[PDB]
């Protein structure tokens, strides 16, 4: 334990050095690990061994790491220390210190949380190694220690989270079933920090090696999938490949399960139909703007658009259909009859491109008489009355 | 602060990457939100499609966390966004120092430690040039 803490005062030691003193103050402890703490007694006890086994590994890739910068004038005064580097032209020596690092930190996951060390050092140590790669079997090693490490409690491999999105992608050969069969069982909970990546996942290829857990968490916490779901499916698109046929089919099942009370698409209007809609007359203008200008071969794209702009502020009683009305846009499109009349009959495929200045008077008037705080909360009504009335799973904020 | 930072395995670095590397905002909702409101942004793009390239930006972030003096980053900075700048080399010599006003121009440009780092950044922080010249909204006289 003393030679353990030594080198664990080496390792921060190095952490703030330098750049050539690294490898001179880590030398020193490489030699006294030449002495005995090698000498026939970490094999009575497996644990002790296996974090020497993580400290040795670990100081060679120190080693290794110092002279990424620097080729070969740091081994500059060794003559002995020279001999111990070349015991086990400026290659043959670094890969086999990498080498010797991945034998040496391979023997400890060969060999609670006296596990996690070794687990997480060589998927961090693989880790970097194809972070040089991208500028063997390492997916294959990556992902079973540490799917290993997050079925255990813990923080480091939570956050280790989207290198394993990323590295699925970037390696669908390199044992795609593996995190599968590994993520069949975990507990399903240690994934809502970072679910908004696994909604979004789904409209993109290759959803079926992670659906079991998507729909564990919607079973079992229905609400905490709810709100990345509507933007996710607010714009997904789909294609006709044989595997890519049941993907709508899994998403339409999932969007048929979730909403079960059918209430929470009622409180997202109650909470839309409140804001200003003068706001979202120069966000309608600027955003045709910006796909009309160029050329209007958008497909269905301006007639989309103008469904929002119809179902917000269109004929006064379009929202007493799709939701409940206000008591403002009562005012609203009741001043705005003839501002919607050539609106909705013109402003279809009218393809102008140009012209928005009576539309410019007609907003800047529409911003003097309205108070759009509505200075009560009858501004709009669904929310005043709430009363909470009876069993239909409640919303939970 | 800073000198607890860099000294870590880098899991800022790996998560800011797959935060920026999220296909939500690849310049598509960063034009939307300069679109919207006010500012001087309203055309002339044209290059905005590219330079994006999130190897660049973790590759500028890293190096400006492992060890890199804020003069040469903000230049590199200033130039991929601004090559064939109209008005540029008084930009890069106003903002790169003058050997005798600043202490960022007598320093090494990069392998630096920590207090020299943030020396040298309260250095760039203030200037009776770069302070003395920048966008009104923004409000340097006070």
């Amino acid at each position: 334990s003393w030679v353990q803490s030594y080198c664990r005062l080496s390792h921060c030691r190095s952490r703030s050095q330098g750049c050539s003193e690294q490898v001179l103050t880590v030398l020193k402890t490489v030699s006294l690990l030449d002495e005995n703490n090698v000498s026939s007694y970490l094999s009575k006890n497996i644990l002790a061994f296996r974090d020497q086994n993580i400290l040795l590994g670990t100081t060679y890739r120190i080693i290794a790491n110092a002279l990424s910068s620097e080729p070969a004038c740091l081994a500059e005064i060794e003559e002995d220390k020279a001999r111990r580097i070349l015991e086990l032209d400026s290659e043959k020596v670094i890969a086999g210190l990498y080498q010797r690092a991945f034998q040496h930190l391979s023997e400890a996951v060969q060999a609670a949380a006296g596990v996690i060390d070794a687990y997480m050092t060589l998927a961090d140590f693989c880790d970097q190694q194809l972070r040089k790669e991208e500028e063997q079997a390492y997916p294959a090693l990556v992902v079973e220690k540490m799917l290993k490490a997050l079925k255990l409690n813990s923080n480091e491999a939570r956050l280790k989270f989207p290198r394993l999105l990323q590295i699925i992608e970037r390696y669908p050969e390199e044992t795609l079933s593996l995190m599968t069969k590994e993520i069949s069982s975990v507990p399903c909970w240690q994934f809502i920090s970072w679910i908004s990546h696994m909604v979004a996942l789904l409209d993109k290829d290759q959803a079926v090696a992670v659906q079991h857990s998507v729909e564990e968490i919607t079973d079992n916490y229905p609400q905490a999938i709810v709100y990345p779901f509507i933007i996710s499916s607010e714009s997904y698109s789909f294609k006709d490949t044989s595997t890519g046929h049941k993907n709508k089919e899994f998403v339409a099942r999932i969007k048929s399960k979730l909403d079960q009370g059918g209430v929470i698409q009622d409180f997202i209007n109650a909470l839309d139909q409140l804001s200003n809609p003068e706001l979202l007359f120069k966000d309608w203008s600027n955003d045709v703007r910006a796909e009309l200008a160029k050329t209007p071969v958008n497909k269905k794209n301006i007639e989309k658009m103008y469904e929002r702009m119809y179902a917000a502020l269109g004929d006064p009683k379009a929202p007493g259909l799709g939701a409940f009305r206000r008591k403002f846009i009562q005012t609203f499109g009741k001043e705005f009859d003839k501002h919607f009349g050539k609106g909705g009959s013109k402003l279809l495929r009218m393809k102008l491109s140009d012209f928005n200045d009576i539309t410019n008077m007609l907003l800047l008037k529409m911003n003097k008489d309205s108070k759009p705080p509505g200075n009560l909360k009858e501004c709009s009504p669904w929310m005043s009355d709430f009363k909470v009335e009876f069993l239909r799973n409640e919303l939970e904020i | 602060a800073l000198r607890a930072f860099r000294s870590d395995p880098g899991l800022l670095t790996n998560t800011m990457d797959v935060f920026v590397k999220e296909p939500s905002f690849d310049w598509k909702n960063f034009e939307q939100k300069m679109l919207k409101k006010g500012g001087s942004w309203i055309q002339e793009i044209n290059v905005a499609e590219k330079n994006w390239y999130p190897r660049q930006k973790i590759c500028y972030a890293k190096r400006k966390l492992a060890g890199a003096n804020p003069a040469v980053i903000t230049c590199d900075e200033l130039l991929l966004g601004h090559e064939k700048a109209p008005a540029f080399r008084d930009y890069v010599a106003v903002a790169r120092g003058s050997k005798d006003h600043n202490i960022r121009a007598q320093e090494p440009e990069s392998g630096l430690s920590e207090e020299t780092q943030v020396k040298c950044l309260m250095d760039q922080a203030t200037d009776p040039n770069i302070l003395g010249r920048t966008w009104e909204g923004w409000e340097p006289w006070m």
